[PDB]
């Protein structure tokens, strides 16, 4: 069975990149800044500094975490004045001049479906436990810009784009290098880049009207969300706790209670909060590498997709990758794959090798393909039937010691 | 009512007892504090980062002395640059825009330029340009 | 209490005995594409040319072929049967827990 | 050097793709039916 | 109990570690051909099973 006619589309790929980095002061946690506090919690001597560097070194990886998967382009491109190359619309990709937002649509649509602790916003404000949560050295906007400055340089340059300098070709040019990479012939291409340009154009419309209409494709970048959420939440619900003593306030135990007992019941009340940061450094050390394993999908799912040729099956999505256009996302990247697929399949019949003049005629490459009425030799990608000459064959040993053929001429 | 709460359950609100005003009640302040340096084998002066806090409250209480710390030999020096991680005290906000030397946050980061300690805003890479034909390869 | 998983050994050998059964008709556009019929030995002469020798070898040798490996079939069946050490991942895997 | 025959072979892997799933009763396994265990159980909160 | 979800939070780290590498193995050496150097078994891979 072997193909006729073929249909892209375009794929969705969503991968979480970094996660919200915390700190917290122990003091304005352990107790909330009490003498009777910080009597005790001297005689434990170093404690809070321990905590202190590993919230620190998870901190740092977030933001290592998005400098390699982004800026992995050295050379920032202006986005080309014409936006519709070949009859391909690259228009909702790009950063479109109109809006003072550097964004493309769909980058717009998709903050708009997936958008307690002191955070400055510039509107600063503080909560009373020490909980806080601390900006990126990379904003919204740096990275917006280096996502359009990866998808206006393979719009322009092609393949050649990660070899060293982004090199100039035209659009139709390369996109006909990507097919001879799937096995397929150009001639598919640039004899049909105008339907090749409806299904191109349609495709990402229609996946315009998923991410609008529908949810849960970015539940991935949702989930790291939720784990903050969660961890925050319960490292706050043990405060009222009372780890034994009399109460969860440290007044009321000051207050009611002799220095026999007062003492002791603190102490407590110290212990009891020391581990429940002592689990929260911990479960935020552990995802903090399950997120650094998810951050070297995304980097080399944009140097080995978006900057060259996918090679590896459902790596880039189904089907026959032609190339890639990268988005971005809170926390996350959100992929688009073009891909292509086959279809129109029509029952036929082969032969290994032929006999002819008394000799051993084999394929090239491809198969001998008998419709009914002739032999020629045609892919499996595709169906084209070249006539089989001298040339797209070849000879070696005579006829009837291979198994199986059909007796035959070779013009 | 009493006196409020907050979506968590510290208490942040109170009507005064004995004149009814609906007070807000925010924590006194806090935070960390980095110090950047270029090292001891190129300079000793450093700038100091007080993070996340209202440089209002920063600037006036070092004045009013009323850190913990408190350092023997300090001055504000007239350079302290409201940001998003926090109040940059010791380094000049510079209007220009280089490579990330030292992370700070939000696209600020300091450097070390001719000498003295500068912040800046970030630079991303080379403004590039790519002409574009349709028959120029 | 250790819970029962939601894909059963049934299911499970079901996928397995299903992908197999593709792959013996359908070559290397089953995982590509769509499952499309294709003689058997057409696939091994694609997938010697894949690797660098061309289809001449097969077609001249599809006897030679065919005893090596259902020799090789045959050999680990002999050394699951006996011997011991080839699976301990797995094992480790439940001594772990 | 340049071979002249050839010898095909099959060799195996065997990786683990999963583990034992389990739960623990957290009542049952720090009291284990003591309600006067219980009543201390609760000012600990929602630990469990 | 919290000593026993914390040692087993990373084993189940471990678990998705090699489940990934095999969902790639089963995806690549199966449902297709390899040309990756020692991967999916040694020499020159044809098929899998
Ligand atoms: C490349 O693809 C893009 C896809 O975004 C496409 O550009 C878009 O085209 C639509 C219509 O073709 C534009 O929508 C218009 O926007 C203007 C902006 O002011 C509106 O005023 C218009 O609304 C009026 O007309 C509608 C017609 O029915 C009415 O329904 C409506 O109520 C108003 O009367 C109109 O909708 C859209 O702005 C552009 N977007 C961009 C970024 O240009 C473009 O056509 C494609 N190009 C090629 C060459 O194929
Ligand atoms: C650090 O703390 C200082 C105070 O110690 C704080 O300064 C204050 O900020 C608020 C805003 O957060 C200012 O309020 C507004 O400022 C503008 C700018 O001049 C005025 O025009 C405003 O007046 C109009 O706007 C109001 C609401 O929009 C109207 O209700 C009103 O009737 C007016 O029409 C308004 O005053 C405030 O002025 C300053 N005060 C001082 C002394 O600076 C600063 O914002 C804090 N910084 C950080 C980073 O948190
Ligand atoms: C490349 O390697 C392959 C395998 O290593 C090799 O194929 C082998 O060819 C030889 C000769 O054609 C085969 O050996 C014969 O096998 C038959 C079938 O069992 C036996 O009957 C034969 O026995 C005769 O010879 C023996 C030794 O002299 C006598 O003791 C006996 O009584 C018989 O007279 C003989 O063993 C061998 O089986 C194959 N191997 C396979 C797997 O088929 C091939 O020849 C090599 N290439 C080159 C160019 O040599
Ligand atoms: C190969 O596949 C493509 C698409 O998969 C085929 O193109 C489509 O062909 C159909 C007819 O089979 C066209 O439908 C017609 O459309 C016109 C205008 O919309 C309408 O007037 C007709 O009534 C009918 O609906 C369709 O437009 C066309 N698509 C495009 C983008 O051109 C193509 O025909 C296939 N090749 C062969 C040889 O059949
Ligand atoms: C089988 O393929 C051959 C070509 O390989 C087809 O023969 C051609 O038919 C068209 C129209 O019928 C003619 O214009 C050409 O001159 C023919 N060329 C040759 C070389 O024969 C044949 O039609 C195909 N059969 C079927 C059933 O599609
Ligand atoms: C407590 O006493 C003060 C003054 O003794 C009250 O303040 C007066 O409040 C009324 C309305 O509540 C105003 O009309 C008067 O103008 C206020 N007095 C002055 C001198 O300005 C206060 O209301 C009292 N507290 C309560 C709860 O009633
Ligand atoms: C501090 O930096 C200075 C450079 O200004 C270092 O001094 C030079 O080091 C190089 C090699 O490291 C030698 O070739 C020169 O002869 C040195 N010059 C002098 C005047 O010593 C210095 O070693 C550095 N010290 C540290 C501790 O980093
Ligand atoms: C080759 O084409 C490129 C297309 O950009 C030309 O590059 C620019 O040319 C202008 C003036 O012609 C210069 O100001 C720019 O600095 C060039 N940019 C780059 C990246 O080279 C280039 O001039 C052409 N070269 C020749 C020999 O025709
Ligand atoms: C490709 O772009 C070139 C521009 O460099 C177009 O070539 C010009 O076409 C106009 C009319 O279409 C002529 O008057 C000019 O003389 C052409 N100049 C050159 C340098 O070729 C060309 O039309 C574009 N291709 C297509 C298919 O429109
Ligand atoms: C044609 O191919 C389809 C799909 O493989 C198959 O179902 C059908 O039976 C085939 N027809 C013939 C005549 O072989
Ligand atoms: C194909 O199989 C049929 C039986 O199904 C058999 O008669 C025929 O000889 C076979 N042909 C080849 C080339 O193996
Ligand atoms: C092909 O036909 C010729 C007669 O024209 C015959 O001599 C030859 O043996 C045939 N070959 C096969 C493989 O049947």
């Amino acid at each position: 069975a072997i193909p006729t006619n073929f249909s892209i589309s375009i794929t969705t790929e969503v991968m979480p990149v970094s996660m919200a980095k915390t700190s917290v002061d122990c003091n304005m946690y352990i107790c909330g800044d009490s003498t009777e506090c910080a009597n005790l919690l001297l005689q434990y001597g170093s404690f809070c500094t321990q905590l202190n560097r590993a919230l620190s070194g998870i901190a740092a990886e977030q933001d290592r975490n998005t400098r390699e998967v982004f800026a992995q382009v050295k050379q920032m491109y202006k986005t080309p004045t014409l936006k519709y190359f070949g009859g391909f619309n690259f228009s909702q990709i790009l950063p479109d001049p109109l809006k003072p937002t550097k964004r493309s649509f769909i980058e717009d649509l998709l903050f708009n479906k997936v958008t307690q602790y002191g955070e400055c916003l510039l509107i600063c404000a503080q909560k009373f436990n020490g909980l806080t949560v601390l900006p990126p050295l990379l904003t919204d906007d740096m990275i917006a810009a280096y996502t359009a400055a990866l998808v206006s340089g393979t719009a322009t340059a092609g393949w050649t784009f990660g070899a060293g300098a982004a090199l100039q070709i035209p659009f139709a040019m390369q996109m006909a290098y990507r097919f001879n990479g799937i096995g397929v012939t150009q001639n598919v291409l640039y004899e049909n880049q105008k339907q090749i340009a409806n299904q191109f154009n349609k495709a990402i419309s229609q996946i315009q009207e998923s991410l609008t209409t529908t949810s849960t494709a970015l539940g991935k970048l949702q989930d790291v969300v939720n784990q903050n959420a969660q961890a925050l939440n319960t490292l706050v619900k043990q405060l009222s706790s009372n780890f034994g003593a009399i109460s969860s306030v440290l007044n009321d135990i000051l207050s009611r209670l002799d220095p026999p007992e007062a003492e002791v019941q603190i102490d407590r009340l110290i212990t009891g909060r020391l581990q429940s940061l002592q689990t929260y450094v911990t479960q935020q050390l552990i995802r903090a590498a399950e997120i650094r394993a998810s951050a070297n999908l995304a980097a080399t799912k944009m140097s080995e997709c978006v900057l060259g040729q996918s090679k590896r099956v459902d790596f880039c999505g189904k089907g026959y990758h032609l190339m890639s256009f990268p988005q971005a996302a809170p926390h996350g990247v959100v992929f688009l794959h073009v891909t292509y697929v086959p279809s129109q399949e029509r029952n036929f019949t082969t032969a290994p090798a032929i006999c002819h003049e008394g000799k051993a005629y084999f394929p090239r490459e491809g198969v001998f393909v008998f419709n009914g009425t002739s032999w020629f030799i045609t892919q499996r990608n595709f169906f084209s039937p070249q006539i089989i000459t001298t040339d797209n064959t070849f000879v070696s040993g005579n006829c009837d010691v291979v198994i199986g053929i059909i007796n035959n001429t070779v013009y | 009512q009493q006196f409020g709460r907050d979506v968590s359950d510290f208490t942040d609100s109170v009507r005064d007892p004995k004149t009814s005003e609906i007070l807000d009640i925010s924590p006194c302040a806090f935070g960390g504090v980095s110090v950047i340096t270029p090292g001891t084998n190129a300079s000793s002066e450093v700038a100091v980062l007080y993070q996340d806090v209202n440089c209002t409250d920063v600037s006036t209480a070092i004045h009013a002395d009323q850190l913990t710390p408190a350092w023997r030999i300090y001055s504000t020096g007239n350079n302290v640059f409201q940001t998003q991680a926090g109040c940059l005290i010791g380094a000049e906000h510079v209007d220009t825009s280089y490579e990330c030397d030292i992370p700070i946050g939000a696209g600020i980061c300091a450097s070390y330029h001719t000498k003295s300690i500068v912040a800046y805003t970030m630079s991303l890479g080379a403004d590039s340009s790519i002409a574009y034909s349709n028959n120029t390869i």
